[PDB]
């Protein structure tokens, strides 16, 4: 067991609590990068190496632009950190305590949330015994985007081209 | 349902609550908006990998593509708002009244 | 002259030799004098697990054959 | 397991180097020693003030092109399919659309920095 | 063809990188539809046995389905061996 | 909704093939060509029945054919086969490419003796 | 034994970094008609040791306006990722045999981008901020170009595994196969490693040490070590990717010798370029990749997609 | 903005809506919504000004939040069923998330504020396109998934929409805000009748679209964005004011005009399901919409407000641009009550 995926899920939730408490865009980007890396680890443990590395790379690239934009448009004289502001620290502590209550209750007993029913057992037990051979199922499914998924490629390419046109038009001004 | 799904759904809920509760910056709300789709990506790929839905592995990539399309749209609106008002504060988006 | 640059380059080359040679020696040492088994796929991993099971010593690199079947 | 072990090893070595750096040498710090550096004179303003970003549009286009490279990465496995004609057609479709986006931005002067 | 030649000469003097890029792209689009080896690549990818060849139950009317791998019936990779 | 029926430990007993992966990979094409009939029968049973419990006899026959094949190899060409699988075992990927000489000697031994 | 392997990978890399410092000093000196360090030891061999001891026995300071939490983290992250980039490289046996041995490199490089950004922002200084934004622009450009170039070159290979790269380059060299992509990749590696003519983040002439203006003593030495380790690692990556050495399984020492010789040649080429050329301007660098490399890179990507299909030479998946 | 860029953005919005209406996959439906929003934002920001920028920002934030909730609902439904086809959703929590996301997209109460805010922010053509198309698509999705909608939640949101639209339109004086609150009320009516007869929902959608198109084209013709600006139109072209007065009477549900048919059919259908209090309350609450329609009609047509002096030059000049299909919209929005049994053809 070793609870590796569960610990990573807890770290993921902690990073989400941080950048949702929103001290400043710098630390929000830091928390989002941490969350992306930990989610990459989670999905690596679950099986998808390409998907994990892809999401980590995508969010590392995305938060690079956010850093430049917060240096230019979202900065003040004294940027706020988690302990700097009473509201930010309150939200952060509230999120941490809520996560702690959820994890403690789920570990102690099979917690039935008001929304969903979660069973306290092994993420290793939920796995499957069967296995493939001499190819990665995730890799083949992703590569099927070109053999299958012709419609998805068309709509995605058109969406990206239209997005370029749109970002050209919005920032035109005047 | 295992606890990993519980934590991922809790992360999405936290990110959604963060977006719906602004403080000052439009940029921080955009960061919260990006976290929601990160949680959605993780949840979707955890569901797909576990059930061996082979043809569904291309869905998370499209999810990321449209996530960053939305991010680009938000950044464009943010730069326009910043050029208009001098700060990205959401308090300045009050000319229109309900 | 220009050949006094060589000793620094020689030391740097000697330093760069150590990682690869050490890794090869450790692979051979910990895999019974053979190359470390490369299991890029579930089939190869299952081969390694079966090798561990058939060996009877919980080491996959311990290989058994005709003398073991009879 | 091994990747976590080596990440821990590297981070521990870096942290130990930082600890040695910040605790071995003698420290004598006063107000002027730790003041911000502005080539010998006091800074006029604050470094936390907004800093204009003349290539803001190029960053957004970089986001979109990062999406494009994300789409294009699984190509080596996509070449192993039987539908080689369809795979090649769609790959060239994506690359042609990326080229068209670049051409449109270039011709509309999105690559030129703000003055 | 004089106007086209003048345009190409001016572009080659002004934007050789763009000229080379467009030429390479055009070659990459046109050539695959004419090469006779595209079908060979398709057959090579088709001939790769990723999964197990599940046998078929013999009902007595399968003359072209071999009973042994070495029988003359069935696919042959002799074309691939000398390639 | 019913009790799962599981075969006892007694009838799951069979003489295991205790060779290694390198040994199996060395005698792979010859094994496939010689014991094709029981292997194909077992695979057909597995893919039609869709139940591991209904093809135990075919699995035992597959094991018996494999053991007979390896005994037949050992009785005639033990040394070339030992050299071949010793060569194959060294490579991490167990490549046939690096052991062409020993493969040729093993093929010559089996083509004449058997 | 795995910890011993990790130490054997780590410590010689740092030794090579220090002696690369010495080698660059002497090479630049002799290219500039000087001698370089030749006094501290025999042919200056103790100069890296003297510099390291001085830097780690000198006092480090934290600026009054600095954010101390991210001020300390940045050198830690830089050095940790510089050391981590070396685990999947096969010489000829990688320490960690990752199935996707290239996406890990890309992700760790993109993560190592943030070290200089956080060091510059945490310093709370104007020159550090300018260096950080120069890093942002440079990262944008070289990131997109590197992604496409690497995709094409590995598309010629068949997978994202570096041992598979060795097997592919068993007979001939990727430099012979795809030399234009090779030249553009070399430029992209220069930009990625922040070496001249793209040393914009730490441009001494324009900024006073750039992002590490406020870093002194040990923390500065960590940035220097990370930079040189990244230089050697990227040269090794280029050597593996484009200059494929022959591999003998029974005597793998020959591959190690050839790999080290190629890596040293590429690193000396890096130093040669720094000595030879002036410095770019970061907007001119952005226009260099987007307006020159990117179109040709897209064209070459289309060409290298079509070539294996039209020649029936698609590489094996495994 | 270049005309080619404008027309390709409009075509992309329509392509996204068509993708939503023809797709059978939840991922493709979400893709259609995303494409619609992405191409819609510049259409709102076509005429650049702080008001347009703020309206576009608010609309984008609302639609992004709704799309995130919709994708979460899709993922949750996938978890409990392993199905991507758009049918009756297999999880009540996923259904609640999907219903709330689609209500937020449609602007149903209590997710309504962005509708008047954006409508006042953007121009008349942008408001017309917004109302029509962006109500067309999510209602298509809701009609597809109607059989699993929670009647209690749907009717609560519908009644809230009707009440809030009536009160807001009662208070407002700006024509675009009045139109937005009218849209809110009509959306309330349609979503109220949704869990009983999607055919009646489509009929009300068609009638509302026709009336809204006619009203917005008349406002564009008069070039009036406020009540007082509209009060001068009688002195320049009294025909437009009379046609708009008739259209306003129709929008209030007064017989024998076209606007009475949706309310009549919805009341009949809902009464067939042994529901009386809800149809009675919905019928009685529409009197607020009728009141502010009548207040607008008094200012423009039934009375004569003071004019100015340059209206003489405006008399001397003529209206150049023509909005085709405006007479057809005016006819179809006032005089199609006798053709009611065509709803079977709509079925
Ligand atoms: C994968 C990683 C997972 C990590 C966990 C999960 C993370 C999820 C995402 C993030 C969510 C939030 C998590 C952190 C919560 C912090 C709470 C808090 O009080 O924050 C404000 C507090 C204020 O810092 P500051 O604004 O720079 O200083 C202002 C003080 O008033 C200045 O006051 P002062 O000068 O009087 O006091 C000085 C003191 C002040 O130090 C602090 O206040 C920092 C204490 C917490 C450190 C992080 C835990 O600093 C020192 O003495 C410097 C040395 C100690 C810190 C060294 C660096 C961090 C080591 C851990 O700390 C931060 O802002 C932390 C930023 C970094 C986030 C955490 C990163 C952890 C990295 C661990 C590995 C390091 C190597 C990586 C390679
Ligand atoms: C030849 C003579 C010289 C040129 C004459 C003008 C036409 C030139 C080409 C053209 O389309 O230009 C307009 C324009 C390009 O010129 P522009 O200078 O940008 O025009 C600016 C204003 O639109 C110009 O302002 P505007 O006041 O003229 O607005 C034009 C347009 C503004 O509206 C639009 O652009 C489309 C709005 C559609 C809203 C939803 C309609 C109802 C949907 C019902 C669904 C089922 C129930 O239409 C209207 O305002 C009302 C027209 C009727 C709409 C309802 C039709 C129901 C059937 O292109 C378009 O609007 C797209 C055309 C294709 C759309 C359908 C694609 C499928
Ligand atoms: C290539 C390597 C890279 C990494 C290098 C990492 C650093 C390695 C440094 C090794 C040598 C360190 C020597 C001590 C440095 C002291 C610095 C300092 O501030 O000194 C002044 C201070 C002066 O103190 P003070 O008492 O005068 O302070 C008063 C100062 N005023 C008046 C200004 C306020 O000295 C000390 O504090 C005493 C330090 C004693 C030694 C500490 C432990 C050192 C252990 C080193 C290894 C020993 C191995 C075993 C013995 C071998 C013998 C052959
Ligand atoms: C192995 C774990 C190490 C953890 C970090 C420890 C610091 C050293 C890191 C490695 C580098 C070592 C370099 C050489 C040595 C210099 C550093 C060093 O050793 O400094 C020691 C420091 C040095 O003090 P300093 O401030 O003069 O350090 C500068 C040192 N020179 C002069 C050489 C530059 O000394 C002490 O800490 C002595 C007191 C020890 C006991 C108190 C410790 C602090 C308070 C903790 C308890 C608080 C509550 C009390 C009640 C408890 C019960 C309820
Ligand atoms: C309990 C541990 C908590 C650790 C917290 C910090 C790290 C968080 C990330 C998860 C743990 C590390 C990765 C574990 C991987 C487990 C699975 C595994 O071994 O897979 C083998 C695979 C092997 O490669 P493969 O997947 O291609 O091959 C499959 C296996 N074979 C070879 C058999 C086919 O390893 C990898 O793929 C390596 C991926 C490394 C990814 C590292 C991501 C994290 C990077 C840092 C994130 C945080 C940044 C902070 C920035 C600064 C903030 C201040
Ligand atoms: C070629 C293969 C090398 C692999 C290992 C690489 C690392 C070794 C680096 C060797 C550099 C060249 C050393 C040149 C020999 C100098 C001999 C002597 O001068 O130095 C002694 C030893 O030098 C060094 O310590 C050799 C070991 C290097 C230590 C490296 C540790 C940190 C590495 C970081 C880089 C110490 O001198 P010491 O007697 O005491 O002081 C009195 C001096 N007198 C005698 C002249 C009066
Ligand atoms: C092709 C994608 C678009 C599909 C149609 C969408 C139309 C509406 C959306 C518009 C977005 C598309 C923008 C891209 C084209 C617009 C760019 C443009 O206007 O100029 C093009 C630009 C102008 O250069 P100059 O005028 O010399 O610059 C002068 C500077 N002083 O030149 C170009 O044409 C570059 C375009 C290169 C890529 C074009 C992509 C289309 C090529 C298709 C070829 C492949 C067809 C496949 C057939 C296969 C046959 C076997
Ligand atoms: C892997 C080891 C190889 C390493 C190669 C190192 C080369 C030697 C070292 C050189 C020092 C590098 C430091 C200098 C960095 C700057 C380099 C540079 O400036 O080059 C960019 C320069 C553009 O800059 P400007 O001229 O100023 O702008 C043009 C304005 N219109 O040129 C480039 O863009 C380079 C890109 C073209 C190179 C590729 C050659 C293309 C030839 C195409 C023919 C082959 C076609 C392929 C197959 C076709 C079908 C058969
Ligand atoms: C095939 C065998 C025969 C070989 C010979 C064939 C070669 C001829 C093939 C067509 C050649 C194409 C020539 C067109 C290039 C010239 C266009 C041009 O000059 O544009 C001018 C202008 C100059 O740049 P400035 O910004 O003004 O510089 C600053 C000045 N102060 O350039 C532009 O405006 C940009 C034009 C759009 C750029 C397009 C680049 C992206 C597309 C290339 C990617 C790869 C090709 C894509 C697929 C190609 C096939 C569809
Ligand atoms: C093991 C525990 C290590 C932590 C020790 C705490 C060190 C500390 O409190 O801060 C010291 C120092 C900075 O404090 P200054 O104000 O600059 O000067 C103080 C000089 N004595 O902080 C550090 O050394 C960084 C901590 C090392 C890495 C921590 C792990 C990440």
């Amino acid at each position: 067991t070793m609870y590796i995926a569960f610990i990573l899920s807890t770290i993921f939730v902690i990073g989400f609590v941080g950048f949702s408490s929103k001290p400043s865009p710098i630390y929000g980007g830091l928390g989002l990068i941490v969350s992306g890396g930990v989610g990459c680890g989670i999905v690596l443990n679950f099986g998808g190496s390409f998907l994990g590395l892809m999401v980590f790379l995508i969010y590392l690239g995305g938060m690079l632009v956010v850093f430049g934009y917060t240096t230019a448009m979202a900065t003040e004289m004294y940027p706020e950190v988690w302990v700097s502001n009473k509201t930010v620290f309150g939200a952060f502590v509230s999120g941490l305590m809520m996560e702690f209550c959820m994890v403690y209750y789920a570990l102690k007993e099979e917690e039935v949330e008001i929304i969903f029913k979660f069973n306290g057992l092994g993420d290793w037990v939920i796995y499957d015994t069967g296995d493939s051979g001499f190819f990665s199922e995730e890799a083949m499914g992703i590569a099927a985007l070109y053999s299958y998924g012709t419609w998805l490629v068309i709509v995605t390419g058109w969406s990206l081209l239209i997005g370029v046109v749109v970002i050209m038009e919005i920032t035109r001004g005047n | 349902m295992p606890l990993v799904y519980m934590n991922i759904i809790m992360a999405f809920a936290i990110a959604l609550a963060g977006l719906l509760m602004y403080r000052s910056h439009l940029m921080s709300s955009l960061l919260c908006l990006e976290g929601m789709m990160l949680s959605l990506f993780i949840m979707s790929t955890l569901i797909i990998l576990n059930t061996h839905f082979t043809l569904a592995n291309m869905m998370p990539i499209i999810l990321l593509v449209f996530a960053a399309c939305e991010a680009a749209l938000g950044l464009s609106l943010l730069v326009m708002v910043s050029n208009t008002y001098g700060t990205d504060y959401v308090q300045n988006l009050n000319l229109l009244q309900c | 002259m220009w050949f006094e640059i060589l000793p620094g380059i020689a030391v740097m080359a000697a330093c760069l030799f150590i990682p690869g040679m050490a890794t090869a020696h450790i692979h051979k040492f910990t895999n019974g004098g053979k190359e470390k088994r490369v299991a890029h796929f579930s089939y190869q991993w299952n081969l390694m697990e079966r090798d561990r099971c058939i060996s009877g010593v919980n080491r996959y690199h311990v290989t058994k054959g005709l003398e073991n079947i009879d | 397991m091994n990747i976590m072990l080596t990440l821990l090893t590297n981070v521990t070595l870096a942290s130990l180097l930082v600890l040695i750096a910040f605790w071995l040498p003698q420290l004598n710090a006063y107000s002027e020693k730790t003041s911000p550096y502005e080539c010998g004179f006091d800074p006029m303003g604050s470094a936390r003030l907004p800093f204009s970003m003349k290539f803001f549009l190029v960053a957004i286009t970089f986001l979109l092109f990062d999406l494009e490279i994300a789409l294009l990465l699984p190509l080596p496995w996509a070449s192993q399919t039987n539908n080689l004609k369809t795979m090649l057609t769609m790959a060239l479709f994506l690359l042609i659309l990326l080229a068209a986006s670049l051409a449109y931005e270039w011709t509309q002067k999105g690559l030129e920095w703000a003055e | 063809a004089g106007r086209i030649a003048s345009f190409l000469k001016n572009a080659w003097a002004k934007e050789p990188v763009l000229v080379a890029s467009f030429a390479i792209g055009g070659l990459a689009i046109i050539l695959p539809s004419l090469s006779p080896y595209t079908n060979y690549a398709i057959r090579i990818n088709r001939a790769t046995p990723y999964n197990y060849p599940v046998p078929l139950r013999d009902d007595g009317n399968m003359p072209d389905v071999p009973s042994h791998p070495q029988d003359p019936q069935g696919p042959s990779l002799e074309w691939l061996k000398n390639l | 909704p019913g009790i799962v029926e599981l075969p006892t430990l007694e009838d799951l007993k069979v003489q295991e093939v205790k060779v290694s992966s390198s040994v199996l990979k060395a005698a792979a094409h010859h094994y496939g060509a010689q014991c094709d009939k029981p292997n194909k029968e077992f695979m057909l049973c597995r893919w039609e029945e869709k139940d591991p419990r209904r093809c135990l006899e075919e699995g035992k026959l597959v094991n018996q054919c494999a053991l007979d094949f390896f005994r037949q190899i050992k009785r005639h060409c033990a040394e070339p086969f030992t050299e071949y699988w010793t060569c194959i075992d060294y490579s991490g990927l167990q490549l046939f490419r690096h052991c062409r000489k020993q493969q040729a000697k093993f093929d010559e031994c089996v083509l004449d003796k058997l | 034994m795995f910890m011993i392997n990790i130490l054997s990978l780590i410590i010689p890399i740092l030794l090579a970094v220090a002696f690369l410092t010495l080698v660059e000093r002497k090479v630049l000196g002799y290219m500039q008609l000087r001698k370089g360090p030749n006094v501290v030891g025999p042919y200056g061999l103790l100069q890296p040791i003297a510099d390291a001891l001085k830097l780690f026995t000198k006092e480090p300071l934290r600026p009054a306006t600095s954010s101390i939490s991210m001020f300390i983290i940045a050198p830690i992250l830089a050095l940790s990722l510089a050391l981590t980039m070396w685990v999947p490289l096969p010489m000829p046996y990688p320490l960690i045999n990752m199935n996707l041995g290239v996406l890990f490199m890309l992700a760790m490089s993109s993560l190592a981008v943030y070290s200089i950004l956080w060091s510059g922002w945490a310093s709370n200084s104007k020159y550090a901020l300018i260096g950080a934004l120069r890093a942002v622009a440079q990262t944008i450009s070289y990131e997109v170009t590197l992604a496409i170039i690497l995709l094409s070159v590995l598309l010629m290979n068949g997978s994202y595994t570096l041992s598979t790269l060795i097997t592919t380059q068993e007979h001939i060299w990727m430099i012979f196969t795809s030399w234009p992509l090779a030249m553009m990749w070399f430029i992209s590696t220069l930009a990625e490693t922040n070496r001249a003519p793209f040393d914009l983040t730490e441009g001494e002439s324009e900024l006073v040490s750039g992002f590490n203006v406020e870093y002194a003593a040990g923390p500065f030495a960590m940035f220097f070590m990370a930079e040189y380790a990244n230089i050697i690692m990227m040269n090794a990556f280029t050597a593996i990717l484009f200059l494929g050495a022959s591999h003998d399984p029974h005597t793998p020492e020959l591959y190690t010798i050839n790999f080290v010789l190629k890596t040293l040649a590429l690193t000396i080429t890096f130093l040669w370029i720094r000595a030879s050329y002036p410095r770019f301007r970061y907007d001119q660098l952005m226009h260099l990749l987007w307006k020159s490399f990117l179109p040709l890179t897209l064209a070459l990507c289309m060409w290298h997609i079509s070539l294996p299909i039209m020649t029936a030479s698609i590489p094996p998946q495994s | 903005m270049n005309p080619i860029i404008y027309t390709t953005l409009i075509m992309t919005v329509m392509s996204g809506t068509m993708l939503v209406m023809i797709s059978s996959h939840w991922l493709l439906i979400w893709i259609g919504f995303e494409m619609n929003l992405l191409a819609m934002i510049p259409v709102l920001m076509k005429n650049f000004n702080p008001r347009a920028t703020e309206a576009a920002t608010k609309y984008f934030l609302t639609q992004a939040t709704a799309s995130m909730m919709l994708m979460m609902a899709i993922i949750i439904n996938l978890l409990y069923s392993g199905q991507w086809t758009i049918t009756k959703m297999f999880n009540p929590v996923a259904m609640t998330m999907m219903t709330m996301a689609l209500a937020m997209k449609l602007g149903l109460s209590p997710f309504h504020f962005w509708v008047p805010e954006v409508t006042q922010g953007i121009s008349l053509q942008a408001g017309l396109l917004l109302l029509t198309w962006q109500k067309l698509a999510p209602l298509s999705v809701l009609c597809q998934i109607s059989q699993s909608i929670n009647p209690n939640l749907m009717l609560t949101m519908a009644m809230l929409s009707i009440l809030i639209g009536g009160w807001g339109g009662l208070n407002q004086t700006q024509l675009r805000k009045i139109m937005a609150y009218s849209s809110i009320a009509h959306m309330g009516w349609m979503t109220a009748v949704l869990p009983y007869n999607t055919t009646m929902t489509i009929l009300n959608l068609l009638i509302y679209i026709t009336m809204t198109l006619a009203m917005f084209m008349l406002l564009i013709h008069s070039s009036a964005t406020t009540t007082l600006s509209l009060s001068h139109t009688w002195n320049k072209m009294p025909v437009i004011t009379s046609l708009m007065m008739v259209t306003l009477l129709s929008m209030g549900g007064l017989p024998p005009l076209s606007g009475f048919m949706p309310k009549w059919m919805i009341i009949q259908e809902m009464t067939k399901n042994e529901s009386i209090i809800m149809p009675t309350l919905m019928a009685m609450t529409a009197l607020l919409n009728l009141y502010f329609y009548m207040r607008l009609a008094y200012s423009s047509s039934l009375t004569m407000f003071p004019s100015t002096n340059n209206m003489k030059m405006k008399w001397q000049f003529e209206h150049t641009k023509q909005m085709k299909l405006l007479p057809t919209m005016i006819v179809l929005s006032t005089l199609v009550l006798p053709m009611t049994p065509a709803l079977s053809s709509l079925n």
